[PDB]
């Protein structure tokens, strides 16, 4: 579903949509030990040879780095090399592992190009839920 | 043996320093941080220390323990073992016995290039029973601003699944960001690898760590606290067979009487099938002669009577008026009054209060969701941000008022009371906006990020309703909520409408202006009342459609009564008008004698005014309620006498040779013994009821007695002459009732069958009255003394409906206690070594009961706080070494040392002259953010110091709050039980005599102390009044004890039926109800006397004949005179405006009148016909 997000400065790209699945209500509640799929519709404002996906999670006003399995968006539905002005939507999927707490938080997402300028930047608050 | 890994030279990042490796012997302490060794873990201090420890290691432990100290320091028993664990684990003297380093590497010195081998990792052998006893004994400590477990905040996860092994694992992991290096804990209970772990002694919640440190509370530990206390409620009703046990004793007695009665009558039907005369006779003749004299000397008589009226009523120049309620309702020498005199003298009077009960009707509750974790928290309507801003706006505006009195301006701050002044001078306002300090910025500012708030005003409110004495929220906001005046604001004092702990659910807002009350000073009180007046006007004119305000002021009750007192003189004037209207048409039957009825009204008013003026000379001040309730009564009696006299003349036919005076002397000589009996009986009744101890009833009783007497005298003297003059005068042209009574009423009433029924019915009604007697109320609502359209009524409704706290209580420990000795402190001491039956603990238990005792909260004793303050561990106190001056907790620390030496002996309480030595500094201590509350804002008032003679301590009090008190019964119960607690402590203290005693003081005690003896006061007062009536009656009527005893029995019946009607209309038995009854018992004679006199002085044949003859003759006069006139008066008074009149005077007078009418005109005829004295 298209989710509300706060743009933290998409300078090298234009977000067209952010589709997260499954997320019926927002902030979308993600039950522990369960995989979720992300779709990110964006319009690129620059040409970048490579693409590095960046994820930051903020708890209590403090950013936390979260490493993902894959650091490149071209093997996630992005055709490298990136050409200017083309519109591409990034598709991801990630599993929610156990042991994680049942919080609420803000996902921060950046996409740095060759010159290190974010092709898109959005932030979205999701709450870790239990069995439910 | 020896220690390893000594010092800390490496560094990982930030401040984390890896301990340097050193496997030599432990290097004794550098003698520098003896204090650290003492404060951190004194188990090592028995000096040869040889401790492997380092002062920089101690101070880095101390630095790391900051937040764990803040959370787990609540229950010392737990934080004690946790400290026992770190200190030993780090620099214990047998450190090699329970430790083995694993990872270490060279540490290059940037100072010398010399490699030191840092201790990166090692294993720590911990007993299984130690981690189990530690986590399980401290794991119950709850967190602040929530009812969760503090482990929920220290595990890094819910305190619900942090295993006892996992939390320590998390603590030792450098993955948190706090541990400078990770330590691998080893939970082995047996020596392994020749290495045995260590677990020093541990203490559970069922034990205190030190002989001065109390065990953990049951607030933070579940095992210490067992079954709550409960008192046994005894109803003590007899309830013979299911009902009141009086409904039955009476119904049974009545049936027995009715059976012996129709069992005598029916049986009778079946069977059928110088010693006395010497003192009265001279009275009739004397009175005739004096009446004849006065009829032939009208000028002199009238002149002397006017001279009398003026000489007595000219004293109205000295008329006082008493309006202070204490003077009105309290005897000058009552026990409670003496207690108030002692309390007002040593601690100053209790303060004033201007409340304000705000409410938001147009809003619904909303939910607050804590961002990190937790359950939903609902907030009441009034806790809306918009409503909070508007209420803050109202409060800040209420603060601006500076009413000007006597060309001087007094600000609200100037009149309010500031405990800690002139350091802090703002003033006491007890509102939930003080949690935010009455600042829109403090109320508005949020500590969150987009699409969420991290911390918020609701969150801030949540933390300090839990701990109202903090100096910072200390929870992601770090803003205090202690209050601008300095001193806690207890949440139960500022809110109402919530459910027993859920200040989230509060529905009303409480706000208070305490104002200083002054002892022997009137200009300041005048100034305060002028400010309160302006406060009321403002609040009255404030619109704010979003709010429903209930307000009150200290001087408002007096204003309501002075307001209502004056809006019904129009009632007494209309009453007089109707009395005169009736008198004009009823006085005899241009056949009208109106000139004389007006003369009678003026004589009556003359008697009233004369009574007021004489007593003003005497010095009795006016209550303005009496000046309003007195005239009706006096008018009733005076008119009653006038009609008797005038009508005997109207019905008199002139003999053979009497001009005018001869006839009038003959009539007055035959009528005066009766009128005199009625007047003397009433004067004595009133005066004797003027023996009770209450200045309002005392003074009223005197006034009315004197007025009635003067009225009788002036009336017999001035009016017989003027009646003679009118009688000459009325004739030159310049009965129907008697027919009825004789014709159809007397004969009918005296038939042989109607008479037994009447007697039976009346004895039955008396039986009922005696049955429902002990169900009469005691006390006054305190809400009915106000008009109906008053805002104080709404305020009382609001109080009863919302407030959760009541009037403050002060348990004053009288002068004479020691306070400077172990035992002298133990008898009062609310602590550890002091008795378990100590004053503070006894008050605590009483508050734990809470219903069998109406004392709601803990004492908040000052001596416990003083000791907490003086303890070396707190370290708040600090004196100069040479000047012996108090070093504040915020001070450069140049050379000032701790008050109490930091040794095992110095920890103990200050028993000698040091107690006093340090006490004044405590009372002078301010609220330091590093120290705490300090002892100046709360106890400066509570402690008295006497200069010289060893500087012995003065009288002190321990103030606790009452429970919400709604009814008079509730107030009396509270008084009783406070006295009970004080009595217990006084008895337990075992004084070698009665040199001193504890006693409780509350504001309403002076007004409610009479109801602890009102029953015996009423008994005595009624019995004596009835005995006086009896004696006067058995004397004046001659000596025929039979007639007198009959009259007394009839009046006693009248009183009992008065009590029955009391119970039936819900009138209460206070001192006003009691005065009116003692009066009615004296007004009843007015009825019962004429008939009995007409019976006694009769010479017919049979008892029946005498009774009927008396009925016709006198009752024709008595029914038109006394009954109808009183009835018209009361029906006019039935429309009151003060509630007190309309309830008590109106109902009591209607009852007294109609009861006396029925009794006289019916039960006396029959009872006399039956059992009258033969002759
Ligand atoms: C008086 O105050 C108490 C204090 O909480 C109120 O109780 C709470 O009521 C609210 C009302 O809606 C509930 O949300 C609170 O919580 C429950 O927690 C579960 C999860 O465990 C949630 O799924 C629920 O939706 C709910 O949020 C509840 N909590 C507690 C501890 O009582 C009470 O309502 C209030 N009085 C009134 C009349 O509301
Ligand atoms: C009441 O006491 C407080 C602190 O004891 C005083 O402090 C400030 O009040 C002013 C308003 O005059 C605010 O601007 C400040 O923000 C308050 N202090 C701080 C640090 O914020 C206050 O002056 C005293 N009197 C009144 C009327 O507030
Ligand atoms: C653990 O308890 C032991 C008890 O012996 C402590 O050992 C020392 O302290 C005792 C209390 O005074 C002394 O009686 C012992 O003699 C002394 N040890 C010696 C001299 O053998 C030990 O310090 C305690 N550890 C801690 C800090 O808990
Ligand atoms: C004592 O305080 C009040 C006294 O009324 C008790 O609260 C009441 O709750 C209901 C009325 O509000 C009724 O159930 C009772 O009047 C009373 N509750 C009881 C006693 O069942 C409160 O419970 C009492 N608390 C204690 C500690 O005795
Ligand atoms: C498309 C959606 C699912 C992206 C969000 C992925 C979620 C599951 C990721 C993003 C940030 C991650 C968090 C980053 C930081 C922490 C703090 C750590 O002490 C516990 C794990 C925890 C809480 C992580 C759990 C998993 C996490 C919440
Ligand atoms: C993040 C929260 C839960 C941590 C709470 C527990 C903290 C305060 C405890 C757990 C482990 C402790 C540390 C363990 C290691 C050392 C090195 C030692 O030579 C001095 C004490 C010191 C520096 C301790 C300081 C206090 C400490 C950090
Ligand atoms: C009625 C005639 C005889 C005059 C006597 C009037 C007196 C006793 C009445 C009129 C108003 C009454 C008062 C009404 C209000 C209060 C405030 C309460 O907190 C104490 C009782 C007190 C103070 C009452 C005492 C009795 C009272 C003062
Ligand atoms: C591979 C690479 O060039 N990475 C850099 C990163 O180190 C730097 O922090 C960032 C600026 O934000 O720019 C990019
Ligand atoms: C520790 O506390 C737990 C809590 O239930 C208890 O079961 C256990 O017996 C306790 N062990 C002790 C006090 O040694
Ligand atoms: C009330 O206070 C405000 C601000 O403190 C001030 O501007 C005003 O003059 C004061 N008096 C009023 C509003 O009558
Ligand atoms: C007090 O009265 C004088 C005149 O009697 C007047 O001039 C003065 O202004 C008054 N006080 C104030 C504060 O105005
Ligand atoms: C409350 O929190 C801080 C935390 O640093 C504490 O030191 C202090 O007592 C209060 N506020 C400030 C700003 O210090
Ligand atoms: C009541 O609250 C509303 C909230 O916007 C405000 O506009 C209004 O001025 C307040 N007072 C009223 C409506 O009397
Ligand atoms: C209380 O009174 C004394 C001192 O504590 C003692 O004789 C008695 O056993 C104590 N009992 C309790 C339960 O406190
Ligand atoms: C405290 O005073 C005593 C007595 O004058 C003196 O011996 C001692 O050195 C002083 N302490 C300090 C720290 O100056
Ligand atoms: C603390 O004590 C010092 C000592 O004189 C004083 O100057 C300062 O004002 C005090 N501060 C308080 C009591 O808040
Ligand atoms: C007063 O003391 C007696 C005897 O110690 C006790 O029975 C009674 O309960 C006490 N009163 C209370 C606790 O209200």
């Amino acid at each position: 579903e298209p989710v509300q997000f706060k743009d933290c400065g998409s300078v090298d790209g234009v977000i067209k949509e952010v589709n997260v699945s499954p997320c019926p209500t927002q902030p979308c509640q993600l039950s522990k030990g369960q995989s979720y799929s992300v779709n990110v519709t964006f319009t690129s404002n620059i040409q970048s040879k490579s693409s590095k996906a960046v994820v930051h999670g903020i708890l209590m006003g403090v950013p936390v780095p979260f490493p993902i399995p894959e650091p490149d968006g071209c093997k996630s539905g992005i055709n490298c090399p990136i050409q200017k002005d083309k519109t591409y939507s990034y598709l991801n999927k990630l599993p929610v592992k156990s042991e994680y707490p049942s919080i609420k938080l803000v996902v921060e997402w950046q996409l740095q190009d060759d010159k290190n300028q974010s092709l898109f930047c959005w932030e979205i608050p999701v709450q870790i839920v239990s069995h439910l | 043996q020896s220690c390893v890994w000594y010092g800390e030279c490496g560094i990982a990042y930030g401040d984390k320093r890896y301990n340097c490796e050193y496997s030599g012997p432990p290097k004794p302490l550098p003698k520098d941080g003896y204090d650290l060794v003492q404060e951190l873990c004194p188990g090592f201090f028995f000096g040869n220390v040889s401790l492997c420890c380092d002062v920089r290691q101690l101070q880095t432990l101390k630095d790391n323990l900051q937040l764990p100290l803040q959370f787990l320091s609540r229950c010392p028993s737990c934080f004690y073992n946790l400290l026992n664990l770190f200190c030993e684990l780090t620099c214990s003297p047998r450190q090699s016995q329970f430790l083995n380093v694993t990872a270490t590497e060279d540490y290059v010195d940037p100072v010398t290039n010399q490699t030191k081998t840092n201790v990166k990792e090692l294993q720590y052998y911990v007993g299984q029973s130690f981690a189990n006893a530690m986590y399980n004994a401290c794991r119950d400590v709850e967190a602040p601003s929530s009812n969760d477990k503090a482990l929920g905040l220290l595990c890094g996860k819910d305190a619900d699944a942090c295993n006892a092994t996992n939390w320590i694992e998390y603590m030792f992991n450098k993955d948190n960001g706090q541990a400078p290096f990770t330590i691998t804990p080893v939970f082995s209970d047996f020596p392994v690898h020749g290495m045995e772990p260590m677990n020093n002694a541990t203490k559970g919640c069922d034990e205190s760590v030190d002989e001065v440190t109390a065990p953990c509370s049951c607030q933070d530990c579940s095992i210490v606290c067992g079954p709550k206390p409960q008192p046994p409620p005894p109803p003590a009703p007899w309830t013979i067979l299911g009902l009141d046990a009086m409904y039955v004793i009476m119904w049974i007695t009545y049936m027995a009487f009715l059976l012996v009665f129709f069992g005598a009558f029916f049986a009778v039907w079946c069977y059928r099938k110088p010693v006395s005369a010497a003192f009265e006779g001279c009275l009739r003749r004397l009175f005739t002669r004096w009446g004849s004299f006065c009829v032939r000397n009208p000028g002199c008589v009238i002149f002397f009577s006017l001279v009398f009226i003026t000489a007595c009523s000219s004293g109205l120049v000295f008329v006082r008026v008493t309006t202070n309620p204490v003077d009105l309702w309290s005897a000058p020498s009552s026990q409670a009054r003496l207690e108030k005199e002692y309390f007002d003298q040593h601690f100053g009077p209790f303060f004033r209060t201007e409340q304000l009960i705000i409410r938001a009707p147009l809003t619904d509750k909303h939910i607050y969701q804590p961002y990190p974790s937790g359950a939903d928290v609902p907030f009441g309507p009034p806790l809306d941000i918009q409503i909070l801003h508007q209420v803050l706006d109202l409060q800040i505006a209420i603060e601006n008022i500076t009413a000007s009195y006597d060309n001087e301006t007094v600000t609200l701050q100037d009149i309010c009371l500031a405990p800690l002044s002139p350091y802090n001078t703002n003033c006491t306002i007890l509102s939930v906006l003080n949690y935010f300090q009455n600042s829109h910025s403090v109320l508005d500012h949020k500590k969150g990020d987009d699409f969420f708030v991290y911390a918020d005003y609701h969150t801030h409110f949540l933390y300090c309703v839990r701990a109202p004495a903090s100096l910072n929220d200390t929870s992601l906001l770090h803003d205090p909520c202690l209050g601008t005046f300095g001193g806690p604001v207890f949440p139960w004092l500022v809110l109402g409408g919530y459910d027993d702990q859920n200040y989230n659910n509060a529905t009303a807002l409480v706000i208070t202006f305490p104002v200083n009350n002054y002892y022997n000073d009137t200009e300041k009180l005048q100034r305060a009342q002028a400010w309160e007046k302006e406060f009321i006007n403002f609040v009255k004119n404030y619109k704010n459609p979003n709010l429903t305000i209930s307000f009150t002021a200290e001087r408002s009750i007096e204003d309501e009564l002075n307001r209502e007192s004056d809006s019904d003189v129009f009632t007494v004037v209309i009453s007089y008008a109707i009395m005169f209207l009736y008198i004009s048409l009823a006085l005899g039957h241009v056949d009208s004698k109106v000139s004389l009825g007006i003369a009678g009204i003026l004589i009556v008013l003359s008697s009233v005014a004369c009574s007021l003026g004489v007593f003003s000379y005497i010095g009795l001040p006016l209550t303005l309620i009496v000046i309003e309730v007195i005239p009706f009564l006096v008018l009733a009696v005076g008119v009653d006498n006038i009609f008797i006299l005038v009508q005997a003349y109207q019905r008199d036919e002139r003999l053979q040779g009497e001009t005018l005076d001869q006839q009038l002397g003959r009539v007055l000589g035959e009528v005066a013994p009766s009128m005199f009996l009625s007047s003397f009986s009433e004067t004595v009744a009133f005066f004797l009821g003027a023996l009770s101890v209450m200045p309002a009833v005392h003074t009223f009783s005197l006034f009315a007695g004197l007025a009635v007497f003067i009225d009788f005298l002036l009336q017999i003297t001035c009016f017989v002459s003027l009646l003679g003059l009118d009688i000459k005068r009325q004739e030159k042209n310049r009965s129907c009732l008697f027919r009825f009574f004789k014709n159809s009423y007397s004969p009918l009433l005296l038939k042989d069958w109607m008479r037994p029924i009447v007697i039976a019915i009346f004895v039955g009604v008396l039986s009922f009255s005696i049955a429902v007697l002990n169900k009469v109320d005691i006390g006054l609502d305190q809400s009915l003394s106000m008009p109906d359209d008053s805002y104080m009524v709404d305020y009382f409704k609001s109080i009863s409906q919302y407030l959760h706290a009541g009037p403050p209580v002060y348990f004053v420990l009288e002068e004479g206690h020691d306070y400077t000795s172990s035992k002298g402190q133990n008898m009062v001491c609310g602590g550890m070594g002091c008795n378990n039956d100590s004053l503070v603990q006894q008050i605590f238990n009483a508050a734990q009961l809470d219903n069998y005792t109406r004392i709601g909260f803990a004492p908040s004793s000052w001596i416990d706080d003083y000791f907490d303050w003086v303890k070396p561990q707190s370290s708040c106190c600090r004196v100069d070494n040479i000047t012996d001056q108090f070093c504040n907790a915020s001070v450069v620390d140049p050379a000032c040392v701790r008050c109490r030496p930091l040794t095992p002996e110095g920890k103990q309480r200050p028993q000698g002259g040091d107690f006093m030595r340090f006490l004044p500094m405590f009372l002078s201590d301010n609220p330091n953010p590093k120290c705490g509350k300090g002892g100046h804002a709360a106890y400066s008032s509570a402690v008295n110091i006497l200069l010289g003679h060893g500087t012995r301590v003065g009288a002190t009090y321990f103030m606790t709050y009452h429970t919400v008190l709604q009814t008079s019964a509730d107030f009396i119960d509270a008084l009783k039980k406070a006295r009970l607690i004080a009595s217990n402590v006084t008895e337990t203290m075992g004084i070698n005599g009665s040199a001193y005693r504890v006693f409780p003081y509350s504001v309403f005690y002076v007004f409610y102390e009479q109801y602890l003896t009102i029953i015996d006061d009423t008994i005595f007062n009624l019995g004596v009044s009835l005995g006086a009536i009896f004696l006067v009656t058995m004397v004046l009527l001659g000596c025929e004890l039979w007639s007198a005893v009959i009259m007394c029995a009839t009046i006693a019946m009248v009183l009992v039926n008065m009590f029955g009607v009391m119970w039936l209309w819900g009138i209460s038995l206070n001192a006003v109800s009691l005065v009116n009854l003692v009066m009615s018992c004296g007004i009843s004679v007015e009825f019962c006397s004429h008939i009995t006199r007409a019976f006694t002085v009769s010479m017919k044949g049979s008892r029946v004949e005498r009774a009927e003859e008396a009925l016709a003759h006198m009752g024709s006069s008595v029914f038109s005179g006394i009954t109808l006139t009183k009835f018209g008066g009361i029906v006019v008074l039935a429309f009151a405006k003060s509630q007190i009149f309309q309830i008590f005077y109106f109902r009591m007078y209607l009852a007294m009148v109609l009861l006396g009418a029925t009794h006289g005109l019916i039960f006396l005829p029959v009872l006399l016909s039956y059992i009258g004295p033969s002759v």
